[PDB]
């Protein structure tokens, strides 16, 4: 019943630099606003309460303030480790909100290690094979990823799995499964991946032909 | 016998109303940087009568 | 026989602040902030 | 320590109920507030509801406003939520939170201060409201062409079509670590996820080692340890 | 059968009440002309503090 809006949806910020986020909030607010640090795969952490008062032994380079309306976070030395989510909460209208969430990015442009991997012979006999190709450690997230089967392009049967930002060397991974039928793997030869990167020269792309490794 | 108990719903109305006008007394404190001098050394007249 | 009584009530109300309740319902309220401008000078 | 622990959830149907329990340990007395905050994974979080000494709260979101209902056992130590009418979007990890206020607000020490954050959160139950509970079939990733690139290679295991989430993965009963990516899972078209988990070692281990998989898919109880092998030529 | 009938005399005298305090609220209450200056170009010193 008071709706809460965080700009942006995701920032890219260099490690080291200055990452201020917005908490922006309908109707008045000012006692109570709590901000969180959600790793994936971990529970939520209190950082700040109040509007500028942060939790009990946290560092001291995660700074609030705001009032009212507009509210910023901005962490002050930032670290490889604090790629994680961060939300706002407020009080009261006795029913709490939480915002909608800020990702935040670290950053050197990597290379796609492109790798790619044939069906399986138990996934053959299962009557649908599908091919997979992995993306093994690139920065930055975005990489245009495209299935060429016998020199064509197939869409509609693939789907992009992405992990997120690592811990240490900040680099991401992409894996895309192209799913075809038992009748329809065999009806081609060639299958290819066409990768493009934001920092890759030439479009690097890996294959085999079927039944030679 | 004799016993004792309290109200609870009557008990929290109240205090749901005194947290709330606690809230708006304590409320967003002014935040003033530079302003101007309050106190003296010696005597300037008119603009320190004004300050 | 019976004899309710009653208040009148409104199907969307504007929120109101009091000294106890920051958000409470109300059938009416006015603005006494003048907020918009004409951009032109009369 | 002030660590509480959640307990229940799993898989039900649309319009069932379930009610999560919160041991709470540690500092707290149960004198203060406790929350209820659930997430869905790939959506942020959400107040769910507040309790408040003994029948103070009473306090619920206008999404659960007349289905959920929150109770409070100080006797044994435990905070419980029963989610009536449950629904498709009432799938989420329900986190059960501690609640904090200003020490100027809480005249009472039992009752409810209408303004509190939330400072120790919970491990996390996963509540999964849908309609089957498929076993994952596992298919290994085998390199091709020539030690894959030529000094390092690339291996994968591969966790197709399975209801619900999650599912472990590890390589050699968790020996193996370095260089291990475990893939999101995503919902394919027949309404099943798939998952992968992959690890880039050297070339040099492509004989004198065998890698096994560690699938496990505790919702359906379906295990399989699949042993990873070169495409032999 | 079941009818439902307004009382006027107890209405109206809730509405003068809230309309003796919306009549308290607004008014030409002030009416100000040549004050001081509020926005400045550059900096003043001392004067500039003050205003
Ligand atoms: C009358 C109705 O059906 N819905 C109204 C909508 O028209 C109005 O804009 C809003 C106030 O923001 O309150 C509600
Ligand atoms: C008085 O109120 C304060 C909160 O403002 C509370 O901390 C304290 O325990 C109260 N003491 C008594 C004696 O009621």
């Amino acid at each position: 019943e008071i709706v809460m809006t965080q700009s942006p949806v995701t920032l890219s910020v260099s490690p080291g630099e200055t990452a201020t986020l917005s908490c922006r909030a309908s109707q008045s607010v000012r006692s109570n606003l709590a901000w969180y640090q959600q790793k994936p795969g971990q529970a939520p952490r209190l950082l700040i309460y109040g509007a500028s008062t942060r939790a009990t032994d946290i560092p001291a380079r995660f700074s609030g303030s705001g009032s009212g309306t507009e509210f910023t976070l901005s962490i002050s030395s930032l670290q490889s480790d604090d790629f994680a989510v961060y939300y706002c909460q407020q009080y009261n209208h006795w029913l709490r909100t939480f915002g909608q969430g800020t990702k935040l990015e670290i950053k050197t442009v990597a290379a796609p290690s492109v790798f790619i991997f044939p069906p399986s012979d138990e996934q053959l006999k299962s009557g649908t094979a599908s091919v997979v190709c992995l993306l093994n450690n690139f920065y930055p997230r975005e990489a245009k990823v495209q299935w060429k089967v016998d020199n064509a392009l197939q869409s509609g049967n693939s789907q992009e799995s992405v992990t997120e930002q690592d811990s240490k060397d900040s680099t991401y991974s992409l894996s895309s499964t192209l799913t075809l039928s038992k009748a329809d793997y065999e009806k081609h030869k060639v299958y290819a991946c066409e990768v493009t990167h934001q920092g890759l020269s030439s479009p690097v792309t890996k294959s085999f032909n079927r039944g030679e490794c | 016998g004799t016993g004792q108990a309290a109200d609870l719903k009557s008990t929290q109305a109240a205090i749901d109303q005194i947290n709330g006008k606690l809230n708006r007394v304590i409320e967003k404190t002014n935040e003033k940087f530079h302003q101007i001098e309050k106190e003296f050394s010696e005597v300037e007249g008119r603009i320190q009568d004004l300050e | 026989a019976t004899l309710c009584l009653g208040h009148h009530a409104v199907p969307n109300g504007t929120l109101v602040k009091t000294i106890t309740d920051d958000q409470i319902e109300v059938t009416n309220a006015t603005e006494l902030v003048q907020s918009s401008s004409t951009g032109k000078i009369c | 320590e002030v660590q509480l622990l959640e307990s229940g959830g799993g898989l039900v149907q649309p319009g069932e109920s379930l009610r999560v329990s919160c041991a709470a340990s540690g500092f707290t007395f149960r004198d203060s507030a406790l929350s209820w905050v659930r997430q869905a994974p790939g959506k942020g979080l959400e107040w769910v509801s507040a309790i408040s000494g003994n029948g103070g709260a009473t306090y619920y979101a206008d999404t659960v406003k007349g289905r959920f209902t929150i109770s409070r056992d100080n006797s044994q130590t435990t905070l419980y939520l029963q989610m009536n009418s449950l629904r498709a979007d009432d799938t989420a990890t329900y986190y059960c939170a501690k609640d904090e206020s200003p020490p100027i607000y809480n005249l009472m020490p039992g009752y409810y201060s209408t303004y509190y954050y939330m400072d120790v959160w919970g491990k996390g139950t996963t509540v999964t409201v849908s309609s089957s509970t498929k076993g994952p079939s596992v298919f290994p990733l085998a390199p091709s062409s020539k030690s894959t690139s030529g000094g390092t290679a690339a291996l994968g295991c591969l966790v197709k079509d399975y209801f619900p989430e999650p599912v472990t993965v590890s390589w050699n009963s968790g020996a193996l670590t370095s260089g291990v990516h475990t893939f999101p899972a995503v919902l394919q078209s027949s309404g099943l996820y798939s998952l992968s988990s992959v690890v880039t070692v050297p070339s040099s281990s492509l004989g004198t080692q065998t890698y096994i998989c560690n699938v496990n898919h505790k919702p359906s109880n379906t295990k399989v340890d699949k042993k990873v092998e070169p495409k032999s030529c």
